[PDB]
Parts: C-alpha cells; sequence; structure tokens
RNA sequence: CGGGGAAACCCAGGUGGAGGCCUGUAGCGAUGCUGACGUGCAAAUCGCUCGUAUGAUUUGGGUAUCGGAGCGAAAGACUCA
RNA sequence: CACGAGUUGUUCGGAAACUGAGCACAACGUUAUAUCGUUUUGUUAGGAAAGUGAAGGUGUGUCGGCGGGACUGGCCAUAACUGAAAAGGGGCAACAGAGAACCUGGGAUUAUAUUCCAAAAAGAAAUUGCAUGUGGGA
RNA sequence: CCCAACUGCAGACCGUACUCAUCACCGCAUCAGGUCCCCAAGCAUAGAAUGCUCUGGUACAUAGAGAAAGGUACACUCAGGGAAGUCGGCAAAAUAGAUGCGUAAGUUCGCAAGAAGCAUUGGCUCUGAGGGCAAACCACAAAUUGCCAACUCAGAACUGCUUACGGCGGGGAAUCCAACUGUAUAAUUAAAACAUAGGUUUGU
RNA sequence: CGGGUAAACGGCGGGAGUAACUAUGACUCUCUUAAGGUAGCCAAAUGCCUCGUCUUCCAAUUAGAGACGCGCAUGAAUGGAUUAAUGAGAUUCCCUCUGUCCCGAGUUACUAUCUAGCGAAACGACAGUCAAGGGAACGGACUUGAAGGGCUAAGCGGGGA
RNA sequence: GCACCGUCUAGGUUUGGGAGUCCCCUGUGGGUACCCAACCGUGCUGUAAACUGAACCAACGGGAUUGCAGUUCCGGAGUCUUGUUUCGAGACAUCUGCCAGAUGGGGAGUUUGGCUG
RNA sequence: CGACGUCGCUUUUUGAUCCUUCGAUGUCGGCUCUUCCUAACCUAGCGCCGCAGAAGACGCUAAGGGUUGGAUUGUUCACC
RNA sequence: AGUGGUAAUGCGAAACACUUGCCAGGUAACAAAUCAAUCCUCCCACGGUGAGCUUUCUUUUCACCAUAAUCCACCUUGGGCCUUUUUACUUCGCGUUGUUCGGAGCGGGGGCUCAAGAUUGAAAAAUGCAGCUCUGUACUGUCAUUUGUGAGUUCUGCGCAUUAAAGCAAAAACCUGGGGUGU
RNA sequence: CAGAGGUGAAAUUCUUAGACCGCACCAAGACGAACUACAGCGAAGGCAUUCUUCAAGGAUACCUUCCUCAAUCAAGAACCAA
RNA sequence: GAUUGAAAAUCCCCA
RNA sequence: CACCAUGUUCAA
C-alpha cells in the first residue's frame, strides 16, 4: 500500500528543509535515479554513475550527458541545428 | 589590525587546490601539421568523472601522426559523447557534435565549446558544465570570428582558432537545491578550502575592515574602490550600480566596445 | 500479491531497509549540582547527572601554513601551563 | 644499592629496491649580501645534462647443412669500427599505503628465540646467485 | 650457446633484553589527569548496557582502636500535609522493560507520538501452530510412510505474591528566541552567538 | 560640473480648526522635507512615564497569557511578519511527585576524635580580658574605672578594621 | 631595359600523341586500359551521422662498380632559404627604468591643554 | 487640634564636607542568631474625654514578655 | 621448429624458444548495505582417561580428547562462457530475503572455464597431551592412539561496487599478447 | 544646426557634450496592417506572412462493411481568454 | 415669539 | 473636447 501521500521519495528527510525545496529536488532526484531510454540497443537501461555520465545496463554504452537527465532539452536544439546546418553546407 | 582573510588566500598555503585525485588538466589536442591541413580521427574510449568538475571529461585515442604508438588525450565531453564514437579533428573534420574545427570552417548560427580564445591554446572558453559560445559572424577581410560567450559578451577571435562542436556535458546541475551543509562540505572537499563563509560583519575589527561595533553593522558604505588597496578592497568592489537588478539584467564585466 | 474503476486513477496486505532520523554502549564532548576538592589526586581534577554517538563523525603516523604574522563554522579563540 | 650475566635470522622489521602529501641539490634568476625564489598541471635549466645501444662490417669459441679434423653459404655467445632508437638533470619523503622466499615440535635459558637444535640436524620446506655432471636442442 | 630434472657451494648489513603504564612515557613524583594498535571466554539479558563467574591476574595502594559534635558520600528512611520552602521545584522524589488496545491541537503531510491514557506479565502441568530428510507425450489423494534437529509464538487448567536483583522516559497547556543536524570563549559565559541550505548584490 | 545607483552607508515631519447631547475627527487650513514609516508588529529580549489600561489566571500575582496603541526610541535582506519539526536556550501555569518547607528524627561507610609510624604549609613587629573617655573622628597598649591564680583537650567562627 | 638567382607537384577541366585481355572450365584465378601540354588548385593518397580491427625497425626501382648476390650512392620520401621554432600582437603596452602628481587608516609614528569643593 | 509665627530635639532619610582607609576594612537583599534602644502596637497598672453602655480618642509610669502565615517583586520599600 | 577440441578452450621433460629494438593490454589497484559466511571461538549430542561430590539425590559435575608449512592426486556451491533446441513473450518463462533478466539469445539437454572449498595420500607419529605400569634414575613398558538445517565469526561470494553538485591514489616489480626473430 | 517634444493651454522631458529631422544600415523583442467580410476553422477557450513537415477533423461521394453497437447523464475525467 | 401648508434649520534607596 | 459641485422632511 501507498506509503506516503506526497512526500515519495523525499520522506527520507522527515520534516526538514522546507517543502518547496524538496519538491524542488524531488523533481531532478527522481530524474537522476530513474531508467532511460537508450537509443542504442533500444532498452530502457540507461542510469547516471556521476554528474553528467550515463551507462546502459544493456549494452554497457557510457554516455556524457546531463546533470540529472540523459538529455538536456538545449542539446536536442543544438543536435537538430548541426544537423540542418550539415544538410546546409 | 591584521591581514584580512582576502589578502591571506593570496599566500597559497592552506587555500590551494586540493589536486589530488583529479585526472590532470583537460585540453584540445596539439594543433599540429594533420589538424592545420587534413584531420585526425580518434575513438572515445571512457567517458570520466573528475573530483570538483562538474562537465564529464572524455579520454580519446589518437594514433601518433609521426611515431608507433597512441596517443591518449583527455577532453571536456561535450553532451552527447559517447563510448566507441568516432571524433574528427582537423581542417577536414565534419561539421558533427563531438568534433573539432577550425572557426572559419563553421557555420555561423553554430552552437560551440571547448573554444581557442588563442590559436592553438587548446580549449579556454566555454567549458564549464552545460555551457557554449555562439557563432554570430565571420569576417574574411581581418580572419576573426565573432562570438557570444555563455555571459554574454561578445569576442572576436582569429578564424585559425578551434571550437569543438556542440554543448559542455552535465548541464543544470545548479538547478537542485542542496538542501544541506553536508552536501557543501563534500562538494567542495574536491575543490579547495574555502567553505563555510564567515561574515566581515562577524569578525572583530582588527582581522576585517566590517568587524566590531555594539551593533553587527557596516558603520560605512560597502562600495569600495577600484584603487583601494588590498586590505581595504572588501565588499562590493568598484559598483557601478547596487540593489535589486529590475526591468532587465545587464552583461556584467569589463565594457569593450570593440 | 490482492480490491475498486468506462477511463484517469484510487484503496488495502506484504517485501524492502532510506535518514547530517530517534533510544542507547565504546568513542568524542561538557549541562546542572553554582556537589566534592579548593596549601587538591590535579597550576582545571573527581562524582552523579547531562550533549552527541552513519557523520559538517572520532582517531594514528606523515606533510603544509606563523610573530604586526599564522590559523580561525568567528570566542580576539588558538599558535608547547 | 653492589657484583656477575642476558638480546643468536638466506625467509621476521628496516635497508639494499616502489611511489604519495611533500622536501629542495643541481641549473637559472634575484638580492648590497643566498642564509631568497622556481623546482609533478609529465616533471629541472635559453635548455648541448642520454656514455645506453637495434640492425650491420671485423676476430674467437659453441653448433646445424653441403662438398672434397679442416673447407664455404647459415645459428648463438665472446671483444672491437659504426649508429637505428630512446624529449623532459641528481636525490630524498610510508617500520600501519605498495613490496616481502619458513613452518611446526623441543627436556633449547636463571634471563633470547618463526633468530637456538648437527647426522636419525626434532625436522619438513621455500627462495636467491654462481657452478659441475646428466639429458634435450643450437 | 640455450633449456629441463637434479646436484654442489655460498646466502652479507642493522634491529631483537625489558617497558608500554592507578610504578618503566608526559604532567617537578611510583601524581585518581593524558597516551595509537591487535587477541577478548560463561550465565542472565535486546546487549561490548549492567550484575555475577572458569582461565590469567590481585588483595598493591599507612594501619590499629573505635556509635562525640560538625562534615563528605559514585548511602538510606521518615507519621500528617504536599512547593506553604526558594530569585527560581535547586536538590530530591517520581516515570520505567516488553506486549495488546488507544492517542488531541497544530502541521512544510514527513510528523507532532512512547502524545495523553487503559490493560496484561510469576510458577507449574499441558495443548495447538510454525520444519528438515528419506522411501514408489497422459494422469497418479508420496493429499502417506517412517526417522529427526533447533527454536519461537499462541491458547488452557492448576497454583502463588511481602508487587520484591540489576537496567530502564515523568506528563500536559502556553509565551520568547534560533528553522533544523552542527560549531564555539582549553581554565567562570554552550547561548538568542557562529555556521548552514536558501535569497540578493558586486568584480571579472 | 553633468548622469546612474539604497538586497551601498543610511534616512523615512510639525501646528491649528471641524459632524444637530457630549465626545471623537472621515473633513479643512497652514508651515515644511531627499522622502516624511507603507504592509505588518508591539508595554515585544525594543515603552521613559510604568507595578500603563482592560480581560484572564490565584484567597491574594510589580509575574504569565490574550487584547488595546499617544510606539521616550516598532517596522520591512540595517530584512518585516508568520512558522510545523528541533533545543543541556529565557519564561508562566497545571497533573504527578516528593524532607524544598511546616520540623525535625533515626540509621550506614569514610572522616573528625584516641593510638603506632611518618610528618608539613599559610602565617609570625611586639603581643593578645573589657567599659567609657579622648586620640589620625571605630584601642591589645594611653587616661580613669571593671576584671584577671597557673597550665591544658575538643569545638567554634564575634574580634584580631 | 634584358637576362640570371628561379625548381617541382596531389587533385579538377580540356588539347595533342602512341601501343600492348589471358588461363583453367557458365563460373574461378592472374592481368591490361597510357604519355605530354594548357587553365584552376597549392602541397592536397583517408572521413561528410556517429556506436571501439590492424599499422614501426622499407619494400621496390635506378646510376655506377639475360638473370642473381655483393660495395656504393640516387630515388622511393620534390627543391630552395636576404636566416627568423610556430602563432598572435607590435613600436603600443600586455614591456623596462626614472621623474612627477593624485588617491591612499591598508599601514607606521605621535598627539588628543589647564584651572576645578 | 493648632493657622500666622516662634523655640528645640533626633541621626531610623537625603545632602554638604573629604578627617581615616587605594603594598584592598569583601560592596545590595534575604536566610539565621543574639543583644540593645523607647518616640509604647499588644500585654500590667493609672488619669482624662464632646467617657451612659459597648466600641474608642488623648495622656502618664513602665521595654519584663510578645509582635505571625502567604500572592507579585532580587528588591529595601510597596500592595493585596 | 608446437599441438588437440565444432566451440567454450585443452595439452609441458628439456623448439610451445628469444623478445629492455618496438608496440598494446592485464596484475599490483583500493568501494556500501542485504543475505550467505572461512580459519577459529562458544554451545549441544557421542565415547574413552583421570579428577570432584556421594547422610540423601545426580547413567552425574569438571578437565582433555591436538595435526604447522610445503606438496600429490582429484565430489559440493557460486559466477562467466560454448554447443544444441529456440514456434522462448498471440487479450511468457527463469530467479533472489532484496530494489532483476531474456531474439543484443530466456529456459531445457550436454559441455568449457574461473573462484571458494571437500576428499586422497606424502609430510605425520617418529610429534603433542593426559593417564598408567615397573625399576633410582628430570628412568622405563604401555593405553587413549566425532555429530550438529545450533550461536558467533569480513577470509570469501563482491563488482563498471555506497550516499554522491562525495563516484573513492600512484609507482616499482611482474604477467600476457601484437609484431618480429627462429626462417 | 536650434530647437524638439507634448497639450485645450502648458509644464515634467530631450537638446551646440548636436536633440529633433534626413539616408542607408545593424541589434533585439513583439506583432502579422491594407486584403479582413452579418466570411472560414475549432468542443469551448480560441485561431490570420511564406515554405517544409507531423498526427488529426468535418462535409461531400459510394449498389463498400457492420447490425442496435444508441440518446441524455449524479459520481468521476480532460480542456478552459485575461 | 419671526417665517412655514405643516416642520427642520435660522432669527428675537543603595548596591 | 480647460473648469459646471450641491439642493433638508412630509404633502399639493
Ligand atoms: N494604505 C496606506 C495609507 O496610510 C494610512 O496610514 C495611517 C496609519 O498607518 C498611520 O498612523 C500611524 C502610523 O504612522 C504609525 N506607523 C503607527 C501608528 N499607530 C498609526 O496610528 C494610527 O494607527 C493606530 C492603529 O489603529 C490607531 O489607533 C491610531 O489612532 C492611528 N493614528 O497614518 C495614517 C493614519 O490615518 C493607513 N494605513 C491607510 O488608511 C492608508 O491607505
Ligand atoms: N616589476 C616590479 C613588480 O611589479 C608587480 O606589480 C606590478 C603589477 O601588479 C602591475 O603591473 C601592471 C599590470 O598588472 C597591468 N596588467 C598592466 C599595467 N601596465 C602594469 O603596470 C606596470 O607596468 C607598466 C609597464 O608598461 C608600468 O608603466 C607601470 O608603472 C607598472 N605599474 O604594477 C605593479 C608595479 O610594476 C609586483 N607586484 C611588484 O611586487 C614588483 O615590484
Ligand atoms: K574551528
Ligand atoms: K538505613
Ligand atoms: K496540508
Ligand atoms: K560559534
Ligand atoms: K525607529
Ligand atoms: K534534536
Ligand atoms: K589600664
Ligand atoms: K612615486
Ligand atoms: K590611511
Ligand atoms: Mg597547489
Ligand atoms: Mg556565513
Ligand atoms: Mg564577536
Ligand atoms: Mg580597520
Ligand atoms: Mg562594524
Ligand atoms: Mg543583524
Ligand atoms: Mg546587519
Ligand atoms: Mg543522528
Ligand atoms: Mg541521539
Ligand atoms: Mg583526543
Ligand atoms: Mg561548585
Ligand atoms: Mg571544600
Ligand atoms: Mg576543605
Ligand atoms: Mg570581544
Ligand atoms: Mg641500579
Ligand atoms: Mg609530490
Ligand atoms: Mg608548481
Ligand atoms: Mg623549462
Ligand atoms: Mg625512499
Ligand atoms: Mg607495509
Ligand atoms: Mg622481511
Ligand atoms: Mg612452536
Ligand atoms: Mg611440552
Ligand atoms: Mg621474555
Ligand atoms: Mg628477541
Ligand atoms: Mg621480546
Ligand atoms: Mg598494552
Ligand atoms: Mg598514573
Ligand atoms: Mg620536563
Ligand atoms: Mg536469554
Ligand atoms: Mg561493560
Ligand atoms: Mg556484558
Ligand atoms: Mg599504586
Ligand atoms: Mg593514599
Ligand atoms: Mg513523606
Ligand atoms: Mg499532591
Ligand atoms: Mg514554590
Ligand atoms: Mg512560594
Ligand atoms: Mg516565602
Ligand atoms: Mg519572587
Ligand atoms: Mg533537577
Ligand atoms: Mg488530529
Ligand atoms: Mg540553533
Ligand atoms: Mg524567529
Ligand atoms: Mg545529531
Ligand atoms: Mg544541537
Ligand atoms: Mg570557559
Ligand atoms: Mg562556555
Ligand atoms: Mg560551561
Ligand atoms: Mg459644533
Ligand atoms: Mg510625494
Ligand atoms: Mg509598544
Ligand atoms: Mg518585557
Ligand atoms: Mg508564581
Ligand atoms: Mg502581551
Ligand atoms: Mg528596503
Ligand atoms: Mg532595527
Ligand atoms: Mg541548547
Ligand atoms: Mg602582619
Ligand atoms: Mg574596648
Ligand atoms: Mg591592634
Ligand atoms: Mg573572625
Ligand atoms: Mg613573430
Ligand atoms: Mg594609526
Ligand atoms: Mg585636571
Ligand atoms: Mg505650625
Ligand atoms: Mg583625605
Ligand atoms: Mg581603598
Ligand atoms: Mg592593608
Ligand atoms: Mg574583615
Ligand atoms: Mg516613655
Ligand atoms: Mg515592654
Ligand atoms: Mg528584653
Ligand atoms: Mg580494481
Ligand atoms: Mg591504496
Ligand atoms: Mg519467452
Ligand atoms: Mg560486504
Ligand atoms: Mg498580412
Ligand atoms: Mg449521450
Ligand atoms: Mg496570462
Ligand atoms: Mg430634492
Ligand atoms: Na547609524
Ligand atoms: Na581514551
Ligand atoms: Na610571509
Ligand atoms: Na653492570
Ligand atoms: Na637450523
Ligand atoms: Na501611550
Ligand atoms: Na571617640
Ligand atoms: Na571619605
Ligand atoms: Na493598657
Ligand atoms: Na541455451
Ligand atoms: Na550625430
Ligand atoms: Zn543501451
Amino acid at each position: 500500500a501507498k506509503r506516503t501521500v506526497k512526500m515519495g521519495v523525499m520522506g527520507r528527510y522527515g520534516t526538514r528543509y522546507g517543502a518547496n525545496p524538496r519538491k524542488r529536488a524531488k523533481k531532478l532526484e527522481v530524474s537522476q535515479h530513474a531508467k532511460h531510454f537508450c537509443s542504442f540497443c533500444g532498452k530502457f537501461a540507461f542510469r547516471r554513475k556521476a554528474v553528467g555520465i550515463w551507462r546502459c545496463d544493456g549494452c554497457s554504452k557510457t554516455v556524457a550527458g546531463g546533470a540529472y537527465t540523459l538529455s538536456t532539452p538545449n542539446n536536442s536544439t543544438v543536435r537538430s541545428t548541426v544537423r540542418r546546418l550539415r544538410e546546409l553546407a | 589590525g591584521k591581514t584580512v582573510l582576502s589578502c591571506r588566500k593570496g599566500n597559497g598555503s592552506v587555500y590551494q587546490v586540493h589536486g589530488h585525485k583529479r585526472l590532470g588538466p583537460a585540453k584540445l589536442r596539439i594543433l599540429d601539421y594533420a589538424e592545420r591541413h587534413g584531420y585526425m580521427r580518434g575513438v572515445v574510449k571512457s567517458i570520466e568523472h573528475e573530483a570538483g568538475r562538474g562537465a564529464a571529461l572524455a579520454r580519446v585515442e589518437f594514433r601518433h601522426p609521426y611515431k608507433f604508438r597512441r596517443v591518449k588525450e583527455l577532453m571536456v565531453a561535450p553532451e552527447g559523447m559517447f563510448t566507441g564514437q568516432s571524433v574528427f579533428c582537423g581542417q577536414k573534420a565534419p561539421l558533427a557534435i563531438g568534433n573539432v574545427l577550425p572557426l572559419g570552417q563553421i557555420t555561423e548560427g553554430c552552437i560551440v565549446c571547448n573554444v581557442e580564445a588563442k590559436p592553438g591554446d587548446r580549449g579556454t572558453l566555454a567549458r564549464a558544465s552545460g555551457d557554449y559560445c555562439i557563432i554570430i559572424s565571420h569576417n574574411h577581410e581581418t580572419g576573426r570570428t565573432r562570438l557570444k560567450l555563455p555571459s554574454g559578451q561578445k569576442k572576436s577571435v582569429p578564424s585559425t582558432s578551434r571550437a569543438m562542436i556542440g554543448i559542455i556535458s552535465g548541464g543544470g546541475r545548479i538547478e537542485k537545491p542542496v538542501l544541506k551543509a553536508g552536501n557543501s562540505f563534500y562538494r567542495f572537499r574536491g575543490k579547495r578550502n574555502c567553505w563555510p563563509k564567515v561574515r566581515g560583519v562577524a569578525r572583530n575589527p582588527v582581522e576585517h575592515p566590517h568587524g566590531g561595533g555594539n551593533h553587527q553593522h557596516i558603520g560605512h558604505p560597502s562600495t569600495v574602490s577600484r584603487h583601494s588597496p588590498p586590505g581595504q578592497k572588501v565588499g562590493l568592489i568598484a559598483a557601478r550600480r547596487t540593489g535589486r537588478i529590475r526591468g532587465g539584467k545587464a552583461v556584467k564585466g569589463a565594457w569593450h566596445p570593440e
């Protein structure tokens, strides 16, 4: 059964550090501990192994990206821009 | 009086970099003949974390251009670098994330990192996690390239200076609240001895201009002159303005009309 | 693993063992008795009691920074009573 | 207190012989004066700090093969003429990090012992360095 | 010249006693202070709590005599009242383990909480439950048959208390201050002071 | 000289009149600042007057709490207000509890006490009974009186300024 | 004025010239399809989306002392140097000394009357 | 009882002074404990009254004896 | 001038030999918690020797019952891998106490290998301990001569391995290969 | 080169340190005029430059399929200008 | 009483 | 497009 109503993973902190700082940290903490899709090997097996470092448990690939998520939205924009400029040349 | 803490740190002593467990300086490969004329293709062998740095580092293995051996350079990995990726470095390298090209070969509007301020300096700009430079324009008459630095300032550099395509990995690090003094303790363990911080008003007047008084207060304006001697230059150094900024953040730093 | 629900989702039992989390040894400290002692066991100690005790934790050796200087989570604290 | 005694190692600890936080000889620079500074972010010094040597040519010895103990193509060691290749001087700093070939038994002491024990070594091993002979190859 | 299994000879230097502490070190000393590491038994018990104990160690720390007043104590008790004492509940008393039930305001929903409160606990003789092991393509009650270890929990009948080792929270209603964990005047001040995460500003 | 800047240092008014009982002053006049304290908060760890005034708490409260605000001298990162959890922090009350007290008593170990052995220090002008008087205005010495046989043990804290 | 120093090229495009498909059985193995000139280009054998191979101590060809091995050189691997290691800046300061001024409790030294119910 | 005046006493208030003490005389209050003073609150007697009685005012001799428990305040003091 | 196996990979008496010319990897070299846990410790049954107690009980109480390195030969558990079957996941299966895993190859059959043990001997009874016999010897003959689905125990399984804006030294020395030498 | 701005009229404001005005540019953020309609699309809120794209949606057409699968709705769900 | 249709209003201690 | 605020209570 559900053990917390809203705290979730932040319940390890008890009553400390404030609700809003806990909520803001929680979103990034869930992301950094979650499994992310690997474009190689097509599995949901990317886990962080240091800030900015992600290794896939499936294909053992290591990728540098994102402090708390596998890929940042800025990187996605940059990827499309580089591809578009490469075609333009 | 006694020496202020900010002056004492200049002596080095116990305030120097905690360099043990660091992998070494991160740089582009040497701008040799192969880079200036053709290209050098390497392979990313590992993505590694260094204490005191948010950005991930990439170990890239190259063949030695003149000898039968390998080189194994160490660079700041852009976001998206992966083990086994082929890295192209040189004049003829294609425009792709992770490749190193001369700035004059890169199209305007592209996003770059590990930018050489001087040709051959092996990367000095846009290195911290999540940072990048934007190529504004090229000027072939003078052979210069205009860039937008992460701080917002615009800087012109020679077009032979190299840059890496992409943004520095590990972005968004400062978005998570620390929540604990202990986490800051671990954060600064790998950097240097600069934490925790004692306010100047909490010290005694013998060791700080803001010290003393029967109330905790600075009894003089905290904006100090640019020409103030060390020990007196504390507070807001040469502040053009103070107070809460409203209606737009201006670009900081020195003013360069060029 | 069950129970609801058209859906979104919700409810219940277990497993699991998180925390500058709590009780409490060693350890590291030092609240009160304004207790003992106060030509003392002792130029700061003793007793009961007390803080904390997985962490910004405690500790050995080595090494680095001093004399208008060193060092200081800041008491003008500490730098061989 | 007086007198006389006791501490036994190829393997235990250190050193020979590793790097670490670091130290600072040389070198260079500075200072009226070195009793000052730089000296590991791969690393001294405007900086010629390698005396080490791959393939070869020349003699000795150890060999395999052919032809008629020796004679020539071929192997390996031994001394000498060159000359590939090696960028970044010499050291210190750990008796709790790295490294390290030995174990029990004992009637063997008044005191030392994985340190002493002698031919039934109480004994059983491990590990170095040079040698001989045997055997297998050159 | 290179190897294998032997074999022959030779394996240098320094340290090595003793101590490591309520007597061998420091504190003027054989000073109730301070001082790093390893090995760590039995019973009770949650146990490196605390009490007692085999092995090892020890009776060494001036003693003898011995109910004066007054003292100190890691010693107690006190009828009736119950903070009237006192600046002040200082000191002391009190609470006490485990198990079941039950638990308010407030709240950042995590807590507050062991909130508060109520009940049970011994001994003895039984009962039930929680297992292991071994065995003769369909389906086959090995859905039973033997043997056996180490413990825990629950439920009964009978029979007790003088409420009886040690060890072990008193609780509640509010105000002020600091968010919190921490740090800190070695030798009169531990706090509301410092730090902290968070917020803002400056230089580049 | 001319601009900018307060999450730089900091600062953030006075007098007079006025509503069909009275009072009060939404309102008006006037002097003046760089701006004249806004949101809040309070006899607050900040209020001189002050033990302010009301309510509550008690048989009784210069204390506590809740209100009021003419605030000597509250007030917004010199941060204002609020705040669950936390605290060897400061404060008030209640239940429980008690030798804190009414009001003292009894018991124990170790002392003190006596002995054997051992054996100091502080201190030490000289000394050491009082009353009054004068006196450097508070005598153990002096004046005049009153006491005073000598030597010892355990206590004690009036004096020996 | 003329001549000398003063020399070559990957690749791209178009102008002239000469001159040598075969074995084994549809399939397999081996091999031939060139040279020079002109213009552009400038030192140029590899990549134009990226997921981890290997590359050294010369093969070979010429000139002298059929094929083969020796001793030499020369190519393979262009040549040259009014010289700068390369790049950036550049006769200013990002430089060196001196003179001069402003600022300057960051710091030093010193002072901070007297009479007085 | 006592205006306008006037004459004194006391050292349980403050002040004035600076004689003693700065090679130091421990500085508030309370607790505890003893003693002294009388300008007498109670207690023993006695006058006087706008003293009927009762309850009281004033005065005399007399300090032998007695003179409390609490709330608030560190308080002396104050108040209940 | 190595060699066998479809493969995982095997084979050592000295041509499977030399490699500091050179190159590339590996060892040295680091890491939580949970759960299993080694050597050893403790406690139970089991049987011997001696000792304690025995008015009365106690088939009892206590002590002891030990096997060092170095070697030889070669059932259990856990991991990695190979081959085979893959019609293995259509309103699935394997597995942990535990947060998993699989056409990028799960499960089943048969194998290869690694890490911990177990066992077999050599060492090694000739040692050690206790008891006991006989004859003045620190004499001398001789007898004793293991079970636990119990409780602890960090050796180990154990890492690309912990909270992490913390991601956890280096080198000597050594090992293997790629090339080449042998040719 | 001497004013500009603004208004009912003015002033706050800018300006010989060159404002306003003129030309061609550069930067940045919004917006998509005229065409724009008693016109279109969308469940409502809403939606207007071009090009390239990704899923939809209504209407029409049919001698396709199918066979009552529907209407409206407490609870519940999603969207919703400023 | 003035005015009004009737009223309002208006006028006649130490430490 | 400067600036136009107010009208006591019932009842004709
Ligand atoms: N919104 C801000 C404006 O300023 C006003 O401010 C008002 C008050 O805040 C202020 O008055 C002062 C004030 O200066 C000062 N800081 C505090 C003082 N207590 C106030 O006093 C006022 O407030 C109290 C409380 O009601 C009253 O009892 C008192 O009578 C009144 N004078 O001045 C104004 C008095 O009328 C109002 N806050 C508000 O009506 C107005 O809109
Ligand atoms: N050369 C002497 C050294 O200068 C150093 O300090 C010097 C520097 O900090 C500083 O140099 C600054 C420089 O920072 C800044 N980036 C540029 C500036 N031009 C320099 O200035 C200096 O150099 C120029 C040379 O053109 C001189 O004209 C000038 O006087 C001098 N102050 O000026 C100081 C005086 O030269 C050392 N701190 C000092 O101890 C030592 O004396
Ligand atoms: K500190
Ligand atoms: K007693
Ligand atoms: K809530
Ligand atoms: K502090
Ligand atoms: K104020
Ligand atoms: K706490
Ligand atoms: K006399
Ligand atoms: K000067
Ligand atoms: K100054
Ligand atoms: Mg440093
Ligand atoms: Mg601070
Ligand atoms: Mg201070
Ligand atoms: Mg100062
Ligand atoms: Mg100050
Ligand atoms: Mg402050
Ligand atoms: Mg302040
Ligand atoms: Mg804790
Ligand atoms: Mg605790
Ligand atoms: Mg200590
Ligand atoms: Mg005391
Ligand atoms: Mg005492
Ligand atoms: Mg004493
Ligand atoms: Mg101070
Ligand atoms: Mg002696
Ligand atoms: Mg070092
Ligand atoms: Mg350095
Ligand atoms: Mg150098
Ligand atoms: Mg050394
Ligand atoms: Mg060691
Ligand atoms: Mg050794
Ligand atoms: Mg032994
Ligand atoms: Mg023996
Ligand atoms: Mg000994
Ligand atoms: Mg010894
Ligand atoms: Mg010894
Ligand atoms: Mg010891
Ligand atoms: Mg001692
Ligand atoms: Mg000494
Ligand atoms: Mg038990
Ligand atoms: Mg204990
Ligand atoms: Mg115990
Ligand atoms: Mg002793
Ligand atoms: Mg003693
Ligand atoms: Mg009682
Ligand atoms: Mg009571
Ligand atoms: Mg009380
Ligand atoms: Mg009281
Ligand atoms: Mg009282
Ligand atoms: Mg009081
Ligand atoms: Mg207490
Ligand atoms: Mg509730
Ligand atoms: Mg605090
Ligand atoms: Mg607060
Ligand atoms: Mg804590
Ligand atoms: Mg604390
Ligand atoms: Mg102190
Ligand atoms: Mg303190
Ligand atoms: Mg203290
Ligand atoms: Mg009026
Ligand atoms: Mg105004
Ligand atoms: Mg107030
Ligand atoms: Mg107050
Ligand atoms: Mg009270
Ligand atoms: Mg109040
Ligand atoms: Mg402000
Ligand atoms: Mg303030
Ligand atoms: Mg506290
Ligand atoms: Mg004297
Ligand atoms: Mg006298
Ligand atoms: Mg005297
Ligand atoms: Mg006295
Ligand atoms: Mg140059
Ligand atoms: Mg000064
Ligand atoms: Mg004077
Ligand atoms: Mg009079
Ligand atoms: Mg005087
Ligand atoms: Mg004095
Ligand atoms: Mg004196
Ligand atoms: Mg005295
Ligand atoms: Mg009288
Ligand atoms: Mg009397
Ligand atoms: Mg009397
Ligand atoms: Mg490892
Ligand atoms: Mg290590
Ligand atoms: Mg399947
Ligand atoms: Mg573990
Ligand atoms: Mg348009
Ligand atoms: Mg419907
Ligand atoms: Mg909006
Ligand atoms: Mg009208
Ligand atoms: Na001030
Ligand atoms: Na200790
Ligand atoms: Na110095
Ligand atoms: Na001697
Ligand atoms: Na020996
Ligand atoms: Na007032
Ligand atoms: Na006198
Ligand atoms: Na005086
Ligand atoms: Na009387
Ligand atoms: Na299989
Ligand atoms: Na102009
Ligand atoms: Zn993957």
